[PDB]
RNA sequence: GAGUC
């Protein structure tokens, strides 16, 4: 029961559970965000729409005329993909909005009944994303990565010790916006609570709500809590309630109602208070003391004179009391103070705080933000106001507001921007609560905590930027002007939109260069997610805490994909399943389990969410679709980890995978690998590089298809159906009439990419898969990427190791090989390098291209061009010419000698310079195409025409054939509507084409249909004009480079780069490898069969390592190929296929708890042979990501292949004869030749160009440049007495002109002698300290 | 001085009114003075640029570390 | 960790128990960046005095 | 961006 493509390769799956739900398109994040930018949609406010409402509608200052917004519209794109590749351009549409000025009039009172103009603006063209989901940016790709930061809202954090000697505890609370400045509450350390406003400095809380207009009396209401303190005669009695005593030691004798209740004394436990409490107390008795030491809450008056007898905040006293009673306010409203619940915190703050009225708290708010700036009442105001509560410049979006509501424990899910008053001092409520212990504090580090940025949020974000300084524009140039006659157009400016765009794009450190060693490296790194970036993460400003493992990581990032060194910690892959909900919080997918039995309900839960319920693991054992396995069972919840009941069980992982990223999903036996390892791992395979070959890999994780799949580098079927035509350039597919369109004809097209540039000279090569007239559904893979095999992932390539000492060779990791490899040509890598030549003009006069170069042979000469321009097909060396270039010299100023000798052979030579290109030595190989890029105003080379008409032709053939081909399915699609009713097959055909357009029939629903595609076919025609037209002016029109720039050359070689020794090999295990040297076949050991090794690893790189997965890969690998072997047998014996069916479905079928039931026997005999010569060259199995193959499973199949069960084999010594006294481990593994080439990393110096300060030579091989000489390794001489060779390295080898150069040429005259100079570097610094005026001279003996 | 004014405040229109980038042919024309001048005012607008621009993305490179002094001729040279 | 690793290598751990293990893993490798900063300055000022 | 310890 499966697919075509599957058929041709079904592999082996060994997985133990069901992945219930599909591995959803990775690559969706990407396009999700970025088609949300662009998302019409009225009410969703987001991109457009959201940037446009903020702002809009916008009205003038005179309160008149008003611009107003309507809707937006996307062009079709300006250049294609392409196109733009190959010029340079950035990929784009235009964007139009249809915008309206409308006119009130002064007099009349608001009545826009005079004037009213409307028009569509050009606002620019915005960078649009591919069908890959990459970007086109001055002809390279890249990609933007997800941006992980803290989520906007609220931070409660503390300091557990933190500082101190004391170790005291300091809570703080953070505010941080979208857009705007940052808000920091502390706890100083005696418990004071200060601001830090934009993290300035430290003052107090209470000030803040002075300016808000709060007397100290509306401060202490709203906070703590009022007690009512009745003086009736001489006695004192408050209202008090019962759980306020709550821990209290009795200060009097307690007379409530009748006898003595508390002990003088006796502290007040809880029977006690449950007892009072019962009594329902009103009033009590107390002495003259408890006032003492307390404080008043209102403002209480003198009523008698009018003035102030006691204020609001002041300790309570003797001499205050009997006056406020004689006052007859009999009244008075104490205040609460008995610390544990609730203490003394504010109280203290405000008689720390200098600040009085309103007034005063803007002053000082003024103050510290500028010190020194005069208080203007209008500034302090503005400022005050303006730094939170104004809406454009503080923003905290959907996402601030809800995580905010949800810290306090509010209901709201949504709000404004601006922060209303309430918040504020409930926050500062929770703070309190919290140094009391009523709740505890949220981590930093929770993935709740912590939110995603996706494309469209940060595009949104820009986009806004852009907006601003546009507003500045636009409210300033609507004043001055006069309103009538002129329009909306003449008003608008573009230069900022597109500025702001291309800083996005790129200038972003988020936006870089697509890996593109291989598809694994694309795919991933587009997944990959930092935490760095602007509102994010700073290498100091990070220690232990970001950067480890958190465990709400568990299926959302996968765990084990990181860049070691530095950045370990800050970038992770994003994990299988895992996805971004509506927030910019990560998702994970959970199975339910209602009471007991395990549904197929699927619920996506965020961090939080998670954090609630019980979920078990994928690896809990399943009962018949029902229930559990066993009575007490496996789970998570809350963060940790034990044993539950079935009754208790909420909910269930789906796969194993899914706690799994891509690239370490790929993995075979992760399970058997440790985890340092594993890292490296993963990011060995990003590193790795096509061959030309591509064998599939015969251990696999199954994922494998869905890698290819996904990368988007591959060919897929849109509509399926069957192969009309089979090229290695182009497939064209005739779909099934079932799915066919009604609209357009069914034809569907797909020219295949071949041989270009990669980013890291990779070479690009499509290759189609299917076979001509072939049957094809939707969703098959029909052309394969270069790492690709039939649908799946190729790497690269298995070969034959062996686990042994060789003499040495194999030493420390280090890989012997075989020269098999190179005779096979096995690991042969395709590099395609990008070479250009750059004509100017100067001042000096016009650079040109010719081939003129002064005293070379005919051998350059004979292998170029007219115009200087190498040949196609040419193959070239170091030192090689590629394209000839000329330069005006100046005056020829020679030496005396020189003069002399002109004269002598009479070769004046004229005033030029060979500024000719050429390569690079060490790289040599093919030049496969040459493109030119002339300028507009010079004349073209005769190089540059037969070039561009051979644009003329290629554009011309192709499109032609794509009409020809077209036309012929639509034709061919009326012939079966006209066939219906209306049998004529003799003089239909043998008539004329088009003269089926004057066919007038049945007029029913037969002759409607016609006109359908006849209607389509004038646009065929009104296209294809129209598509031709278009692609003859763009070729021909002369192309704009930077000024100054005549013309360029761009010459594109191929390297056809054998595996070498010093070249990098891996595997899937993190062991690696340099290649140390290639064995002759001979020396190789081999097998009783005769059969030698391919590569022998070092057994000793295995145990301290710690990764034993790469084992069960070879012996798991010697295993497919011992069924491929078997399969070869029988296949080159023909027999019978009914003999070979019973083989091959007992072998799928033997895993003892095999999941995949491979349905065979129904299949037809073609199928049959056709999949046995594909499993002919080893069969391809699955062990997924901890759902793999136990060590039982696996040599239940060595059995099957007639093996050793360990998988072991008596070898003999190639060299000797002798037999190898222990029978070795031996077997397929699956190979890698990293992107590491000795190749370019080979480099040496004599003597070449210098540094212009210092006059040191410069650096890298980049420049022929000489390597540094560092700290260290100068004290390495140090150590040994060796003065001469430090001396060396200080002067001759570097600084010392003089020197340097004389020590050459006596070394030259076989002198060898030193003479040393003077440090160039130190005359520099001399003088440096002279400039900065210090006086330093040197000392004459 | 005032020729350059002209020249960005044109660019402005020519940018928005033709569609794309102003070819110097046609900018030639809109100005009302030869070609010659044109490609002659474009090159000399050019500011100098920082010697230490940090054009190591890491700082690595300060551009003074990317220098070469054809003045020194090498000890090759010398010989 | 009260929950420890009660299989090994060449049977296969599971899910749970190789998600405990990267802690440690993770630990390691990021304390390689940042220590031997801390270890080479050290080394500076003693090859400074001596 | 990745190699080395």
């Amino acid at each position: 029961v499966y697919s075509y493509t599957e058929k041709k390769r079904i592999r082996k799956d060994f997985g133990k559970r069901p992945q219930v739900l599909d591995v959803p398109y990775l690559l969706s994040i990407q396009l999700d965000s970025f088609q949300k930018f662009i998302e019409q949609d009225p009410e969703g406010q987001y991109g457009l729409e959201a940037a446009f409402r903020s702002v809009f509608p916008i009205q003038s200052y005179s309160g008149n005329s008003e611009l107003q917004y309507v809707s937006y519209r996307l062009g079709e794109p300006v250049f294609d993909v392409q196109e733009c590749q190959i010029r340079g351009v950035t990929y784009s549409a235009p964007l139009r909005v249809k915008l309206r000025l409308v006119i009130y009039e002064r007099e009349a009172p608001e009545g826009t009944v005079k004037d009213i103009k409307e028009q569509e603006v050009y606002m620019g063209e915005i960078p649009l994303m591919t069908d890959n989901g990459t970007f086109v940016i001055n002809g390279t790709e890249r990609v933007i990565v997800s941006q992980l930061h803290r989520s906007p809202g609220v931070f409660f954090d503390s300091d557990k010790g933190k500082t101190h000697s004391s170790g005291k505890v300091l809570y703080n609370a953070r505010i941080i916006p979208y857009r705007g400045s940052w808000l920091d509450f502390e706890f100083d350390p005696k418990d004071n609570l200060f601001v830090r406003i934009d993290r300035r400095r430290k003052l107090p809380a209470t000030i803040i709500l002075r300016a808000l207009n709060y007397t100290t009396e509306q401060i202490l209401d709203l906070f703590f809590e009022k007690v009512i303190f009745e003086i009736r005669d001489n006695k004192l009695q408050m209202e008090l309630v019962p759980e306020r005593l709550r821990g209290e030691t009795a200060s009097f004798d307690i007379e409530a109602n009748g006898k003595v209740y508390v002990e003088k004394g006796r502290r007040i436990t809880a029977r006690h208070i449950r007892q009072l409490e019962k009594d329902d107390v009103k009033l009590i008795e107390v002495p003259v003391e408890y006032i003492a030491g307390k404080v008043v809450a209102k403002d209480y008056i003198d009523e008698s004179t009018g003035e102030l007898i006691c204020a609001a905040n002041m300790e309570l006293s003797l001499d205050l009391l009997a006056k406020l009673s004689q006052s007859g306010h009999k009244r008075i409203e104490t205040l609460f103070t008995n610390d544990l619940d609730h203490g003394p915190y504010i109280s203290e703050t405000l008689r720390v705080d200098p600040t009085n009225d309103r007034l005063s708290a803007l002053v000082e708010i003024y103050r510290m933000m500028r010190p020194g700036e005069p208080p203007t009442r209008e500034a302090a105001e503005s400022l005050f106001e303006n730094l939170f509560f104004s809406e454009d410049r503080y923003d905290l979006s959907a996402v601030g507001r809800m995580k905010f509501n949800r810290s306090l424990l509010r209901e709201e899910i949504e709000g404004s921007g601006i922060l209303s008053k309430d918040d504020i001092i409930d926050v500062m409520k929770k703070l309190i609560d919290i140094r009391n212990g009523k709740g505890e504090v949220d981590d930093i580090d929770h993935l709740g905590n912590r939110r995603i940025r996706s494309v469209g949020e940060m595009a949104e974000n820009q986009f806004r930027v852009g907006l601003v300084r546009v507003e500045r524009a636009v409210k300033e140039r609507l004043s001055l002007g006069d309103l009538d006659t002129l329009m909306p157009q003449d008003m608008i400016n573009a230069k900022p939109i597109s500025a702001a765009v291309k800083e996005f794009f790129g200038s972003s450190q988020l936006s870089q260069f697509m890996d593109q060693n291989n598809p694994l490296s694309e795919i991933t790194h587009k997944r990959r997610i930092s935490a760095l970036g602007p509102g994010g993460l700073t290498r100091e400003r990070a220690g232990f805490e970001v950067r480890d493992v958190h465990p709400t990581h568990y299926g959302r990032v996968c765990p084990i994909e990181t860049p070691e060194g530095p950045n370990i910690g800050l970038i992770n892959s994003l994990s299988v399943y895992a996805q971004t909900n509506e927030y910019g919080f990560l998702e994970t997918p959970y199975r339910k389990v209602t009471d007991g039995v395990v549904t197929d309900e699927i619920h996506y839960l965020s961090a939080i969410e998670e954090g609630n319920y019980v979920i078990a693991q994928a690896n809990s054992n399943l009962d018949e679709e029902g229930h559990f396995v066993e009575d007490l069972v496996t789970c998570r919840s809350k963060g940790e980890s034990s044993l539950f009941s079935r009754d208790q069980v909420d909910y269930m992982d789906v796969s194993t995978q899914q706690v799994v990223s891509v690239g370490a999903s790929l993995i075979p036996f992760l399970e058997h690998d440790d985890a340092n390892r594993a890292l490296m791992g993963a990011n060995m395979q990003r590193q790795a590089v096509p061959t030309l070959r591509a064998d599939k890999p015969l251990v696999g994780t199954g994922m494998e298809r869905a890698v290819a799949v996904d990368s988007g580098v591959t060919a897929v079927a849109k509509r399926g159906g069957v192969v009309q035509y089979v090229d290695a350039s182009r497939i064209v597919i005739k779909v099934n009439e079932d799915e066919m369109y009604p609209g357009e004809a069914g034809i569907d097209i797909y020219n295949l990419t071949k041989y270009t540039r990669s980013n890291q000279n990779t070479c690009i090569n499509q290759m189609p898969c299917v076979s001509l007239g072939e049957p094809v559904e939707r969703g098959d893979v029909l052309a394969d990427g270069p790492s690709t095999d039939l649908g799946e992932l190729a790497l690269g390539q298995n070969m034959r190791v062996a686990f042994m000492p060789w003499n040495g060779y194999n030493f420390e990791d280090s890989i012997l090989v075989s020269e098999r490899v190179v005779q096979e040509d096995r690991f042969t890598t395709i590099h395609i390098q990008e070479l250009a030549c750059v004509s100017r003009d100067t001042k000096l006069g016009p650079e040109e291209i010719t081939a003129d170069i002064p005293n070379v042979g005919e051998a350059a000469l004979s292998k170029l061009d007219e115009s200087g321009i190498v040949y196609i097909g040419a193959e070239v060396t170091g030192g090689d010419i590629l394209v000839g270039k000329v330069t005006p010299k100046g005056e020829t100023q020679l030496t005396p000698e020189e003069k002399l000798l002109r004269a002598i052979f009479g070769e004046k030579a004229s005033d030029v310079k060979d500024s000719s290109l050429r390569v690079p030595n060490g790289v040599s190989g093919t030049v496969i195409d040459v493109q030119v890029f002339t300028r507009d105003g010079v004349e073209k080379d005769k190089r540059a025409l037969e070039i561009e008409e051979m644009q003329l032709k290629q554009a011309k053939k192709d499109l032609s054939e794509e009409l020809q081909i077209l036309e012929a399915g639509l034709f061919s699609r009326i012939r079966a509507v006209l066939v219906a009713g209306g049998v004529e097959a003799e003089k239909l055909d043998k008539l004329p084409r088009d003269r089926w357009l004057e066919l007038g029939l049945t007029d029913e629903e037969k002759q409607n249909q016609l006109e359908q595609l006849a209607e389509q076919y004038d646009e065929l025609k009104h296209e294809f004009e129209k598509k031709l037209e278009a692609k003859r002016r763009k070729i021909t029109q002369g192309d704009d480079l930077a000024p100054g720039v005549l013309k360029i050359v761009k010459v594109y070689l191929a390297v056809k780069r054998r595996i070498q020794p010093g070249d990098k090999m891996a595997g899937r295990h993190g062991n690696k490898g340099v290649i140390s040297k290639i064995n002759p076949i001979e020396d190789m050991p081999y097998d009783e069969n005769g059969t030698p090794v391919d590569i022998v690893l070092n057994p000793l790189g295995v145990p301290s390592r710690m990764n034993i997965g790469q084992i069960l890969e070879t012996h798991l690998g010697m295993a497919a190929k011992g069924i491929g072997d078997k399969i070869n047998a029988m296949l080159k014996q023909q027999q019978e296929v009914a003999k070979l069916r019973e083989f091959i479905q007992r072998a799928y079928d033997l895993g003892a708890d095999v999941r995949q039931k491979v349905d065979l026997s129904t299949f037809s005999d073609e199928e049959v042979m056709r999949l046995a010569e594909n499993l002919r060259k080893g069969m391809p199995i699955a062990t997924p990501v901890f759902d793999g193959a136990k060590e039982a499973e696996i040599k239940e199949l060595l059995k099957l292949g007639d093996l050793p069960t360990s998988g072991q084999i008596r070898l003999y010594d190639g060299r000797t004869g002798e037999q190898f006294e222990r029978p070795v481990t031996v077997g397929y593994m699956y190979m890698l030749k990293l992107n590491h080439l000795v190749d370019d990393k080979m480099h040496a110096r004599s003597t070449g160009s210098y540094s212009l300060v210092t006059q040191q030579p410069l650096g890298g091989k980049a420049q022929f440049g000489g390597q540094r000489f560092g700290e260290m390794e100068v004290w390495a001489l140090e150590a040994y007495g060796a003065a001469y060779t430090l001396q060396e390295m200080l002067t001759v080898k570097s600084d010392d002109v003089n020197g340097r150069t004389k020590m050459y040429k006596n070394i030259v005259d076989g002198n060898h002698q030193m003479e040393p100079g003077m440090p160039e570097s130190f005359n520099v610094l001399l003088k440096e300290i002279r400039s900065l005026g210090i006086n330093i001279e040197l000392e004459d003996e | 001085i005032e020729t350059i004014n002209k020249l960005n405040r044109i660019s402005r229109q020519m940018l928005q009114e033709m569609g794309r980038e102003p070819t110097p042919e046609e900018l030639a024309e809109r100005m009302l003075m030869p070609e010659d001048k044109i490609r002659k005012v474009l090159k000399i607008a050019k500011e100098p640029i920082s010697m230490e621009t940090p054009i190591g993305d890491d700082e690595d490179s300060h551009l003074g570390d990317f220098i070469e002094d054809t003045t020194l001729e090498l000890p090759l040279d010398s010989a | 960790i009260e929950t420890p690793i009660t299989a090994n290598f060449r049977e296969g751990l599971n899910v749970l128990q190789y998600f405990i293990s990267t802690h440690g893993a993770r630990k390691g490798l990021a304390d390689t960046a940042l220590k031997t900063a801390n270890s080479g300055y050290l080394t500076r000022r003693l090859v400074d005095v001596a």
